[PDB]
């Protein structure tokens, strides 16, 4: 159930995972401050963007290989944080940028300007 | 300590935005001082301009959760809703739990 | 008005009696708000927001405690619970026969006891101000107990 | 970091940065508060499987790994309350079932999950008050049927909808009291049963909510701070078993009749503020009040079956009404203060007052009563105080009153009777309305007397002149100046040939100051016929028109004589500079009659010369008509500085000797006698310098009447004219 | 010999923090034997054979009580373990504030006390007889708990220095002379 | 009453020469009293001039016979030879007596 996570595209890789993914998300941390979500995809593909990511982020998932892809462009130096990926199995919540809610979490990637 | 004004001799007054206010006595002085959760015995009462740590008026009890209701009570008597009962009406006094 | 001479009077007492009692004098401006009369008994501090009626109860204290009560600026304090002759009668009703006040810090209160002159108090108010008010909270941080006695 | 024996690991304010280890795996009780923890990670805590109760309270906590409090299923206190969680962490407390109390109060929490607060079987504890939440978290509480304490107070909440707390049947205690609730439904407070304590003290709440009639178990609800005006009758219908509301500060204005009826645990009842309200509740079934208040209503009357019931009251407060009788008082042995000041009280009777013991404290103040019966108070047990301030009283009992210890009757101006202390043995601190009324307590015997009206030195207890050295020189000024003007006048008078404007002055001055004389006289003799008993007769002098008479004599003298010395000073300018007699005695006739009015305005005024017993408005008084007082110095000053410069520019333009002699003798005589009187008038309203009573009366009685006693000798002694006009009447009556 | 002014202050206690107070009166008289000023503390009740050097130790108090002592008859022990000022001094000692002694049966104890002015005593010591002390020991007797209490100008020279204002007037009468004669 | 005055407040002072002299103290008044035997916490000193109860100074000690000597200890100590020891240096602290 182990989910591995790698303008830059990045790819997150449900290996563990058995079926129904529902509701992943991509989260963004600063050092010493909290996760913040930046991108949330239902298992319906419906998209909930954050308001200093809209426009710039895109997000793709693919059952087939069971793939998250969080493409970024036009990276301003506010992006440089740690990208970790997160999911949650069970349903019965309401989707949302909450880090409450994802049972699952990546390891995550440092990200900066370059 | 975490507060505002801390006075030589006269303790700390004016405590944090998020802290408890509780007036420790020794001897023949008294003074204020921040605390995070309030000392045994004790009740945090919260208030927009300064949260009190207020002392324990039901009897019996050890550390309460308000005024009326006593979280743990103490070694001789079991909490049966919020009180101390020697000896509760029901339900099975002890349980080797000190809870009724 | 009358300059009330102020004694505080550490003891150490002895395995058989025999009290052993040392003595430190001074004087303290009288305050129009309560009469003119001595007092005497066992000095205890009382923190300026530990003189508010919004608590219930707050604990006993036998009586004739003479109550010391150290001011602090007035603008660090801009909603005060109760004035200053609210928290002296408040601390008379607790069961003290002196009230005590360090105006070293808060000045204005000599001028609003003054004025509250239209409600005579019971028992005495007094307030100390100075280097007499500095070894007086000396005198109450350092020793553990000592009698506090008022005289005309 | 500091281990115990004990086994409770103290990590507080060791400012570590991650779970502490090297630890005993067998602790019990982890405290990792003060210190800065900013995330879990995964199996945190898997070396302490024994672990049972859990405080990160005060750490900047931003976020909890999904499996960090895994394995932890004997934990039963987790405390995480000044944190910065967002959210409540749903998905981290999933499986604690053994968890029994939670602390998120102070986190920054702003939704909650709905699948929150899952497999948590055995809470009991919550803590939620400090967040800023918009909604009651129906579902996610919903999912909580084994709590037993709840509190929401300082979030946001607009309000309650339906059935929020349906599956809470278990709870105990509900505090909502700082939020910001607008509103309550009907239905909101539904299934809430053996609920024992609510609390909604700072809500802006609108109206009375009806929910309360689905908590049949209440025992104390808090509203008190809301913006609530309306209690309906019924308001509590269904709380049978009620034992403390508070609902103060709240703006009432109407209250209902039969708001609290047949609550039998009821303790206390303090209404304020409730305006609209004019009949007293209806009290029946509620029979174990302690302190009963109903401060602001229109209450006129009270049911005389009050002390019949409710035999536990102790204090009585019903001030601010306006009640006009008062029934019997027979029963409520344990009532204890009774206050009943503000209202329109007609008559004390004899029996309202009888027995009742232990009643300490009885206030009547601002009362409009004319008559207490003799015998009120002979069956009244230990009585502390007794204010009667403001009362409009003619009369005042004595017996049963030895027992008081202070007794106040300020506002009683229309009582004249004499007190005696040989009742009121035990009184320590008495508040008179007249200062000589407190004479015989000596004043500042068997203890000492505190007497609110400073009795002084003004209000002499037992002689006006004081010493016998004041005596003395009073009684013989006012001879010799009696004796002395009334032979100048004679001499004068008996030829009324030769009247030169000089001479017409010297007459007008000695009829002046023969008044001054007078006033003299009639002090010493009332001195004299008052020797050692004068404050028996103080009250009847102030109150009666001897006191008028003297003040205007003594102020129409010195005003005369004032102005005469003015116009002599100017018929003195105008003989110096070059017929004129009419025009002179019109101005004397018009200072006679400005004397006149200036003597008669405190007539006209209230009260000016009941000061002291001297009479004399501005040397004994400073503050009343202190207009007054600086209109009188200043005109004073005036007509002085006038006669001086103009007796200064006639000195300087000039080189009928004794008449210029004589100008000079009584203009320095009278400022010199005339400046200390006005500078002791004005010595007690300067705060800076202090001067003793004694000292200001002697000075005032010393200084004052000088004048009258000093010119006629002038006149006789210093002047060929009195020989020459001696041997006129030497030959007019031979 | 100042009429000392003895009040006697009854507290109730009552819940919460307030007290509530009776105060009672009574007058006896200050004794040369010891000072003359005002204090107030913890009455405390003495029987005069507790008040002995003789006794190897003794029950202590907490520092300040108004010792109450009633001076049995004269004859009652013709062997006292102390006189009287001993008895005072002693209980000075043991942690009194001042002394009320009563003498109602004991008058010769007045006549010492006053005799013993050659030894003063620093703190007031009070001597009551007849109704106020036997009202004091009702009131010792029947209560628990009382806080027993003690309370006790060259301006003449202002007054005849007015002598002056009106005996200048002497001289006037010499200058009249002055011209007669 | 075993005394010779017996007066109404202060009471009995002139006790039995064969009757020990007790000061008994409650609240504000304290009187005397003839008593056959000391009470328990005291012992018995018989004076010339009278038989004083004094107070007991040996430490944990229910009854003495002198200031030193107890004669009874308490059950959490047993006596040696006269003193409370709550474990004496020689022979079992029991003893089936307290004692040792």
């Amino acid at each position: 159930v182990q989910l591995v996570e790698s303008s830059l595209r990045l790819s997150c890789a449900a290996s563990g995972y058995t079926y129904s993914p529902y509701c992943m998300g991509w989260f963004r941390q600063a050092p010493g401050k909290a996760r913040e979500g930046v991108a949330t995809v239902d298992l319906d593909g419906s998209t909930i963007y954050a308001d200093s990511v809209k426009g710039r982020f895109t997000i793709s998932q693919d059952n087939a290989k069971n793939t998250l892809y969080l493409q970024m462009n036009s990276l301003k130096p506010e992006d440089t944080a740690m990208y970790y990926c997160a999911s949650r199995t069970r349903a019965g919540v309401t989707c949302g940028l909450n880090w409450a809610i994802f049972s699952y979490w990546g390891q995550g990637t440092q990200v900066t300007v370059s | 300590k975490g507060c505002l004004s801390c006075s030589k001799d006269n303790g700390c007054s004016r405590c944090q935005q998020k802290l408890f206010f509780f007036l420790r006595r020794e001897g023949m002085r008294q003074y204020g001082e921040c605390l995070h959760s309030c000392p045994s015995g004790y009740y945090g009462h919260r208030a927009p301009d300064m949260n009190r740590c207020a002392r324990c008026r039901i009897e019996n009890c050890d550390s309460c959760f308000s005024k009326d209701f006593c979280t743990k009570c103490k070694v001789g008597f079991y909490l049966h809703r919020g009180r101390c009962f020697d000896e509760c009406p029901g339900f099975a006094p002890l349980d080797e739990t000190m809870e009724c | 008005k009358e300059t009330a001479f102020v004694e505080v009077v550490l003891f150490e007492s002895s395995p058989s009696g025999d009290y052993t009692t040392y003595t430190t004098g001074l004087t303290g401006r009288f305050s129009r708000a309560g009469a003119t009369l001595s007092a005497e008994g066992e000095i205890v501090q009382m923190h300026p927001l530990g003189l508010c009626n919004n608590n219930d109860e707050e604990d006993l204290y036998e009586y004739g405690w003479v109550g010391v009560v150290k001011l602090e600026q007035p603008e660090l304090d801009p909603k005060p619970c109760l004035t200053v002759l609210g928290k002296a009668k408040r601390a008379v009703q607790r069961g003290a026969t002196a009230v005590i006040f360090d105006v070293s810090e808060n000045p204005e209160a000599i001028d609003q006891l003054n004025q509250g002159s239209e409600d005579p108090l019971k028992r005495p108010v007094v307030y100390v101000k100075g280097a007499d008010a500095i070894k007086l909270m000396n005198i109450v941080n350092k020793q553990k107990v000592a009698r506090a006695r008022i005289q005309h | 970091c500091s281990c115990d024996g004990d086994r409770r690991v103290d990590c507080s304010g060791k400012g570590l940065t991650a779970v502490p280890e090297g630890l005993s795996a067998f602790t019990q009780a982890l405290d990792i508060s003060m210190n800065n923890i900013t995330q879990l990670p995964e199996d945190a805590f898997k070396n302490f499987p024994f672990l049972e109760e859990l405080q990160l309270a005060g750490n900047d906590l931003s976020f909890i790994h999904p499996k960090a409090l895994s394995g932890l299923k004997e934990l039963k206190v987790l405390t995480l309350q000044n944190n910065q969680l967002k959210t409540v962490p749903s998905e981290a407390i999933r499986g604690l079932s053994a968890l029994q109390s939670l602390r998120l109060d102070a986190n920054h929490i702003t939704s909650v999950p709905e699948d929150s607060f899952e497999g948590l079987v055995q809470l009991r504890h919550l803590w939620l008050d400090d967040n800023s939440l918009t909604e009651v978290p129906v579902h996610p509480l919903s999912n909580l049927p084994t709590l037993q304490a709840l509190t929401l107070a300082l979030n946001k909440i607009s309000s309650i909808p339906d059935f929020a707390f349906t599956n809470l049947s278990s709870l105990v205690v509900l505090h909502l009291h700082n939020n910001k609730i607008r509103s309550l439904s009907q239905h909101c407070f539904d299934g809430l049963d053996n609920l024992e304590t609510l609390d909604l003290n700072y809500n802006n709440l609108g109206e009375f909510p009806q929910a309360i009639k689905a908590l049949p178990s209440l025992k104390e609800l808090g509203f008190h701070s809301n913006s609530i005006s309306v209690i309906p009758d019924g308001a509590f219908d269904g709380n049978p078993l009620l034992r403390t509301i508070h609902l103060y500060d709240n703006p009432l204005s109407f209250v209902g009749n039969s708001a609290f009826h047949n609550l039998s645990d009821l303790h206390s009842l303090v209404i304020r503020g409730a305006s609209m309200v004019q009949q007293f509740p209806n009290l029946t079934g509620t029979v174990h009040l302690e302190s009963l208040t109903l401060t602001g209503t229109k209450i006129s009357s009270i049911p005389n079956n009050l002390c019949q019931e409710q035999k536990m009251l102790r204090t009585l407060d019903l001030s601010y009404n306006n009640i006009r009788d008062l029934p019997s008082f027979n029963g409520c042995h344990a009532l204890e203060e009774i206050s009943l000041q503000r209202n329109q009280i007609y008559q004390i009777k004899e029996g309202t007052f009888q027995g009742l013991i232990s009643l300490r404290i009885l206030d009547l103040s601002r009362n409009l009563i004319h008559e207490i019966h003799s015998r009120a108070f002979a069956t009244l047990g230990p009585i502390t105080n007794l204010d009667v301030s403001f009362n409009e009283l003619t009369s005042f009992p004595t017996e049963g009153l030895n027992g008081l210890n202070q007794l106040k009757l300020v506002g009683n101006f229309k009582l004249k009777e004499a007190l005696a202390a040989k009742d009121f043995v035990n009184l320590r601190s008495l508040s008179v309305p007249y200062a000589y009324q407190c004479c015989a307590f000596w004043g500042c015997s068997q203890i000492i007397i505190h007497c609110t009206p400073s009795t002084g030195a003004f209000k002499p207890c037992e002689y006006l002149l004081g010493s016998w050295m004041i005596r003395l020189t009073v009684w013989f000024i006012f001879l010799v100046a009696l004796f002395f003007n009334l032979l100048v006048i004679l001499t004068t008078f008996a030829s009324c040939t030769s009247l030169p404007s000089s001479k017409l002055f010297i007459g007008l001055i000695s009829v002046s100051n023969l008044f001054m004389g007078i006033y003299t006289g009639i002090l010493t003799f009332l001195d004299a016929v008052s020797w050692g008993r004068f404050a028996e007769f103080g009250i009847w002098w102030e109150t009666g028109s001897g006191c008028k008479v003297a003040g205007f004599l003594a102020v129409f003298s010195s005003e005369s004589a004032i102005f005469l010395l003015m116009l002599a000073t100017v018929e003195r300018s105008l003989s110096a500079k070059d017929n004129h007699l009419k025009q002179f005695r019109v101005a004397a006739l018009l200072a006679f009659l400005g004397a006149t009015v200036a003597g008669c305005f405190p007539l006209f005024h209230r009260g000016e010369y009941s000061a002291s017993p001297l009479c004399l408005p501005f040397p004994t008084g400073e503050t009343p008509s202190l207009g007054f007082t600086v209109t009188l110095v200043l005109l004073n000053s005036l007509a002085f500085l006038l006669m001086a410069v103009i007796y200064t520019k006639l000195y300087c333009n000039l080189e009928q000797s004794s008449m210029i002699k004589h100008v000079a003798w009584l203009i320095f005589t009278n400022c010199i006698f005339f400046c200390p009187v006005a500078f002791f008038s004005f010595a007690p309203l300067i705060t800076a310098i202090s001067i003793s009573p004694e000292i200001m009366k002697s000075v005032t009685l010393i200084f004052f009447p000088l004048p009258a006693c000093l010119n006629p000798v002038l006149y006789v002694f210093f002047n060929p004219k009195f020989k020459e006009d001696w041997k006129l009447l030497k030959r007019r009556v031979t």
